[PDB]
C-alpha cells in the first residue's frame, strides 16, 4: 500500500544519509539554485551517490542495480474476471512461482 | 460484384493466389471493364467473338 | 495446361513461395503415370507434373 | 594521415531550406486526411 | 589415415600444419555449464 | 534533512491523514531527524515539473524528492532524470508514471523507480506459461521502443531449455491497423496462446 | 487552414534566412488552404531556462515541427536534448540539423528525433567500401569507448 512505500522511501533515503555521514561528516546541504545565471558543476562528483544501493531496512532488501531497476522486486500475475477487475492469482517469490489456482 | 471487389481489395484476400470466378451476367458487356476487377478473373460466357 | 500466374491489380507483393523445378524419370527414384479414370484428378500420394 | 570529412558540414543555410522544403511537402501530404487535429495548445493544461 | 589426408591436401593446397592433440578428449556435444544458466560447446569442437 | 513528499489523487486521497509517514515518532531510532514537507498535484506536464521542483529547491533545501503520480504517460520518468541531472537532487519515483521502466538512464543520473526489468517479466510469464501446459504459442510486437530485446531474450529462452517448447511464428506487426498488410499476416496465428507487447492504445 | 513551423536556430541571420526560405517555400504550393507561417527562437544558456522558454514561446503557438540546429559559439556542452526531450514528451517530431553524437541515434531515448545528417557509423560504411578497391584483408580495430 502507497504509506508502505513512502515510508519505505523515507527510510531508504535516511538510511543513505545516515551511512554518507558515518563515513565522514560532509553532508552538503543543496546547490545555489536549480536556474539562473549558475553553470558552473556543484557536486564534487554527485554528493551522495554510491551509498544509496546495496541498502536494507530491517528486514526485506532492496538494492537498485546499476541500470536503475531493482535485484529483487514484487512482481505479481493478475487477471480479469466477470466483475471486470483485476483481482489475483498466485504471486513472485524469492525464486518461486506458487500460483493459486 | 464491383462494390465487393473494391471493398475486399482493402483486406487480404486479393493477393497473387486468390483465384475468384464469377458468372456471366457478372461481366456481361465485354467492354465495360470496371477500375475494380482484378486482373485475373475468370467467367464463362456465351461466344460473341466467332459465331 | 497450368495456370500463367497473373499480377493481381497493379502492385502488390511479389511472390517469393512459387518456384519451378525440373526433373527426369527414372526407374525407382521418379515414376510417371497416366490419370486415374475414377476421381480424374491425381492419385492422393502423387503430384501433377507436365 | 587518410581522414574524412563531410562535403557540406556546417551550411546551416543549405540544410535550413531543404529541411523547410521537406516538411512543406509531408504537410501537403498530410493535410488530406481523413482524421486531422490541431497540436496542443501549451505545455500547461494538458497531459495527452 | 587422417595424417595422409592432410598431407595430401597441403600438398595440393599451400599452407603449413601445426598438428596439436585436443585437451579434453570428448568428441565435442552441447552442455549447459555448471552453476549457471547458459550453455556452451566442449570437447574437441570446443577449441573450433 | 528536508525531504519532499509529493504525491496526488490517488487511492490514498486522505491528504490531511497523509501526514503520518514519518510525521510522528515512528522509529526515531537513526541519526539526523528529517523534516518532511508534503505536497499536492493535480495535473502533470513539462513546465509545471520544472517550475514546481525548482521553486522546491529554492525554498526549504530538499535532499532528496519522492515522487509518484496518478497519469499513464510514458515520458514522464525521461522528464524526471532531466530534471535530476541537471539539478543533483535525489529524486526517485514509486507509484505511476514515474515507476515504469522502459530505458536505461545516464550515468550521472541519480532517479531510480520502483520497478522491474523486461528480463524477470519474460521470465516469470515463462515460468506461467510452463506450469500450465501450454508450450505452443506466437509472438506479436509492434514497433514500440524495446521490442527486439524483448524478441531476442525470448528466443534465446525457447533455445536453452529442455521443455520442447515450439514458437509458431515471430510477426513484427506493423503500420496502420486497418490495412490489408495488418490482416494478411494476423490470420496466420493458428496457435492458442498469444504474447503481445505493445503500449496501451497500441 | 494557417500552420507554424518553428525553429531553434543561432544568430538572428539565421532567423531572417529561415524566414525568406519559408516564404519562398509558401510561393511553391500555395493554393489556398495551406498558409504556413512561421516562429522564430534563439539558443540559450544553461537547461531548465531553455526548457521553459521552448515550451512558451513555441508551443503556446501551436507548432507541428521543431528544428533545432547546433550552438554556434560553444562546444558540445549545449547538446539539444531539453529541446528534444520536451518535444517528444508530445510526440510532436522534431529535425535535427548539424548534430552528430551517435546517441539520438537510437529510437528507445529519443522516439521522435530524425536528422538529416549521417552521424558517424557511415564513416565506418565508407572505410569498408573503399578497403575493398584498395585491396586489404588483414585489419586491426582500435576506438574509444
Amino acid at each position: 500500500s502507497l504509506e508502505a512505500r513512502v515510508r519505505d522511501g523515507i527510510g531508504i533515503l535516511t538510511t543513505a544519509a545516515s551511512s554518507m555521514l558515518e563515513k565522514f561528516s560532509y553532508i552538503p546541504e543543496a546547490k545555489a539554485s536549480c536556474y539562473g545565471q549558475m553553470e558552473r558543476p556543484e557536486v564534487p562528483m554527485h554528493t551522495l551517490h554510491p551509498f544509496m544501493v546495496n541498502v536494507t531496512w530491517d528486514g526485506k532488501d532492496l538494492s537498485f542495480t546499476e541500470e536503475g531497476y531493482q535485484v529483487h522486486p514484487r512482481l505479481v500475475v493478475i487477471v480479469l474476471n466477470k466483475d471486470r477487475e483485476w483481482e489475483k492469482v498466485g504471486k513472485w517469490e524469492n525464486h518461486t512461482l506458487s500460483l493459486r489456482h | 460484384a464491383v462494390l465487393i471487389l473494391s471493398e475486399a481489395r482493402s483486406l487480404g484476400l486479393t493477393g497473387y493466389d486468390f483465384f475468384w470466378i464469377v458468372p456471366s451476367l457478372v461481366s456481361g458487356n465485354t467492354e465495360l471493364i470496371p477500375k475494380e476487377f482484378p486482373s485475373g478473373l475468370i467467367s464463362v460466357s456465351y461466344d460473341d467473338w466467332d459465331y | 495446361a497450368v495456370w500463367p500466374r497473373y499480377k493481381s491489380f497493379s502492385d502488390c507483393e511479389p511472390d517469393d513461395n512459387h518456384l519451378s523445378i525440373v526433373t527426369l524419370e527414372e526407374a525407382p527414384f521418379v515414376i510417371v503415370e497416366d490419370i486415374d479414370p475414377l476421381t480424374e484428378t491425381c492419385v492422393r500420394n502423387t503430384v501433377p507434373c507436365r | 594521415i587518410l581522414g574524412l570529412q563531410l562535403i557540406n558540414g556546417k551550411n546551416e543555410s543549405a540544410h535550413i531550406s531543404d529541411a523547410v522544403g521537406v516538411v512543406a511537402q509531408a504537410v501537403h501530404e498530410l493535410l488530406e486526411k481523413e482524421n486531422i487535429t490541431d497540436p496542443p495548445r501549451g505545455c500547461v493544461g494538458n497531459t495527452n | 589415415f587422417c595424417i595422409d589426408l592432410l598431407i595430401k591436401l597441403a600438398r595440393t593446397m599451400n599452407f603449413t600444419y601445426e598438428v596439436h592433440l585436443v585437451a579434453d578428449g570428448k568428441f565435442g556435444t552441447q552442455e549447459r555449464v555448471n552453476n549457471s544458466n547458459k550453455k556452451e560447446w566442449n570437447g574437441m569442437m570446443g577449441e573450433l | 534533512l528536508n525531504i519532499a513528499v509529493m504525491l496526488g489523487h490517488s487511492h490514498d486521497v486522505t491528504e490531511r491523514e497523509l501526514r503520518t509517514l514519518w510525521g510522528p515518532e515512528q522509529a526515531a531510532g537513526l541519526p539526523l531527524d528529517v523534516n518532511v514537507v508534503a505536497l499536492l498535484m493535480n495535473r502533470t506536464d513539462p513546465k509545471s515539473l520544472i517550475t514546481h521542483v525548482c521553486d522546491l529547491m529554492s525554498g526549504a533545501r530538499i535532499h532528496g524528492l519522492v515522487f509518484g503520480d496518478d497519469t499513464d504517460q510514458e515520458a514522464v520518468a525521461q522528464m524526471l532524470d532531466f530534471i535530476s541531472s541537471h539539478t543533483f537532487v535525489p529524486i526517485l519515483g514509486i507509484h505511476g508514471g514515474a515507476s515504469m521502466i522502459m530505458a536505461d538512464k545516464d550515468p550521472t543520473s541519480t532517479f531510480f523507480q520502483f520497478g522491474a526489468s523486461i528480463q524477470q517479466q519474460a521470465t516469470v510469464m515463462l515460468k506461467i506459461m510452463q506450469d500450465y501446459d501450454w508450450h505452443v504459442f506466437s509472438l506479436v510486437t509492434t514497433i514500440f521502443p524495446g521490442y527486439r530485446e524483448f524478441i531476442s531474450f525470448v528466443k534465446t529462452t525457447v533455445d536453452n531449455s529442455f521443455v520442447g517448447w515450439d514458437m509458431q511464428n515471430v510477426i513484427t506487426l506493423d503500420t496502420s491497423f486497418e490495412d490489408a498488410k495488418t490482416q494478411v499476416q494476423l490470420k496466420k496465428i493458428h496457435s492458442s496462446v498469444i504474447l503481445l507487447y505493445c503500449s496501451k492504445d497500441e | 487552414k494557417i500552420v507554424n513551423i518553428g525553429a531553434v536556430l543561432s544568430t538572428r541571420k539565421h532567423e531572417q534566412m529561415f524566414r525568406e526560405a519559408v516564404n519562398q517555400a509558401n510561393k511553391r504550393h500555395g493554393s489556398w488552404k495551406i498558409q504556413l507561417n512561421a516562429t522564430s527562437v534563439t539558443h540559450k544558456p544553461n537547461a531548465i531556462q531553455m526548457a521553459l522558454s521552448v515550451c512558451e514561446d513555441l508551443i503556446s503557438s501551436q507548432v507541428y515541427a521543431i528544428l533545432v540546429s547546433h550552438p554556434p559559439t560553444p562546444n558540445d556542452h549545449f547538446t539539444p536534448t531539453p529541446v528534444s526531450y520536451t518535444a517528444g514528451f508530445y510526440r510532436i517530431p522534431v529535425l535535427g540539423l548539424t548534430t552528430r553524437m551517435s546517441i539520438y541515434s537510437d529510437k528507445s531515448i529519443h522516439l521522435s528525433f530524425l536528422r538529416t545528417v549521417p552521424p558517424y557509423s557511415h564513416q565506418s560504411s565508407v572505410w569498408f567500401e573503399m578497403m575493398r578497391v584498395y585491396s586489404w584483408n588483414h585489419i586491426i580495430l582500435l576506438v574509444s569507448d
